[PDB]
């Protein structure tokens, strides 16, 4: 889930 | 209030050999956009980050099957991927994933193009997918189920405006969702065989989504 | 034409030593003899190409099953009435090494049944639509079968603007549901595909039927 | 799909 934390902000 | 026009410029927002690294490949890059695609969805960014992680991780191949199918339907027994690369139907079944690659084909790609889906119905189908209430863990299921039913609410209501004529277009919509639903789970199972048996590549995020959760 | 009272008459006139599983097992078993009575009481159905009825059975039997005893589960408290009688509970099921399974057919069908007090003309539409599966493959005309669930469909989002004035989007969320369903039914036959395998559940001749491969 | 082929009979 490290990608797309980041992607959602 | 969730506003059709809202989730169309989502939709217009975000629009760009082993066949089957190919197809990876096209996923892995589509993912980003999933991403940029869901933040333009009404009310989507306000819920908890914890539960927009949630949703996204159930529904992302759902969303991405039903957004490169609907790019397809002029596409004769293939698919187009957001890379450019048509993909056809011999070249699947040649590199041994034929059957799954039909089901796309004559469940959806087809039944997008017979009855013209269009590009509101379609960003209204995956807003229906991204907000699913029985996603596990979410901390509100009512809330993520409420934005669910505006949604369709909306849908039905642009519909019967738009295509009068056909009063049966948005139940027709509607039952394409389990057929999603399936293939899905089946290109799933597909993607965690190759990830098994360790030919393809899978880049990053792809292989972040195969991961179990936490 | 399909009339809902046909449908609900159809649903109307098939209702009825501890591993838990070897007994959930038995009542699909028992069932599957019931859900064909029920099929052929759903108009149209008997018209069809016996080898188009034979598809739509074998893709469908599950999902169709899964939802009668879901929708007769409804006054259960975190559990599953079977058609034999017996209650089954989430803790005997967990207790069973398969209590996710059984917690997403309470979470997502049982209890949403109960929720939106599903009547049995809307079941019966339901598992009509799931019947008539026009995508099931191999069948000789897939139009008829398409033509046949648009119909059930027409009749039901009438029964239920009628019924149910006062909630325009019944009809939607009972459609809703069928996603679920879809994976609920897949999953449900992943376990019983293991359980063949390991072959330390008794499973009866029709199940098993419905577990072979295609011809 | 001997035993339903049977049952499908009528
Ligand atoms: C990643 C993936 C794999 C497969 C398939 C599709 C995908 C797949 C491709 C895209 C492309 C995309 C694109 O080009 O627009 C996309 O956005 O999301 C995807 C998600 C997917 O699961 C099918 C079902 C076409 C054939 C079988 C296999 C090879 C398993
Ligand atoms: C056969 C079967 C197995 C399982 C389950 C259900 C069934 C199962 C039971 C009935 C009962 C029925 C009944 O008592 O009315 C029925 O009509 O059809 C069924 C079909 C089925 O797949 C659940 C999903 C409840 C838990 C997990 C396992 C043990 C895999």
């Amino acid at each position: 889930h490290k990608i797309l934390h980041r992607l959602l902000q | 209030d969730m506003p059709v026009e809202r989730i169309l410029e989502a939709e217009l927002a975000v629009e760009p050999n082993d066949p089957v690294t190919n197809i990876c490949q096209a996923a892995d890059k589509q993912l980003f956009t999933l991403v940029e695609w869901a933040k333009r969805i009404p009310h989507f960014s306000e819920l908890p980050l914890d539960d927009q992680v949630i949703l996204l991780r159930a529904g992302w191949n759902e969303l991405l099957i039903a957004s490169f199918s609907h790019r397809s339907i002029a596409v004769k027994d293939g698919i187009l991927l957001a890379t450019g690369l048509h993909v056809h139907r011999n070249s699947a079944h040649s590199a041994g994933v034929g059957a799954i690659f039909d089901r796309v084909l004559t469940e959806l790609v087809s039944k997008m193009r017979d009855m013209q889906m269009d590009k509101t119905e379609l960003g209204c189908l995956r807003a229906i997918v991204l907000f699913n209430p029985d996603s596990k863990g979410l901390s509100n299921p009512a809330e993520v189920e409420a934005l669910r039913e505006k949604v369709y609410a909306s849908l039905e209501a642009y519909c019967k405006h738009k295509y009068p004529e056909q009063p049966g277009r948005f139940a027709k919509l509607l039952l394409r969702l389990p057929a999603l639903r399936s293939i899905g789970l089946k290109c799933l199972e597909h993607l965690f065989f190759f990830k098994l048996i360790g030919d393809t590549p899978i880049d990053t995020f792809l292989m972040e989504m195969l991961e179990a959760p936490h």
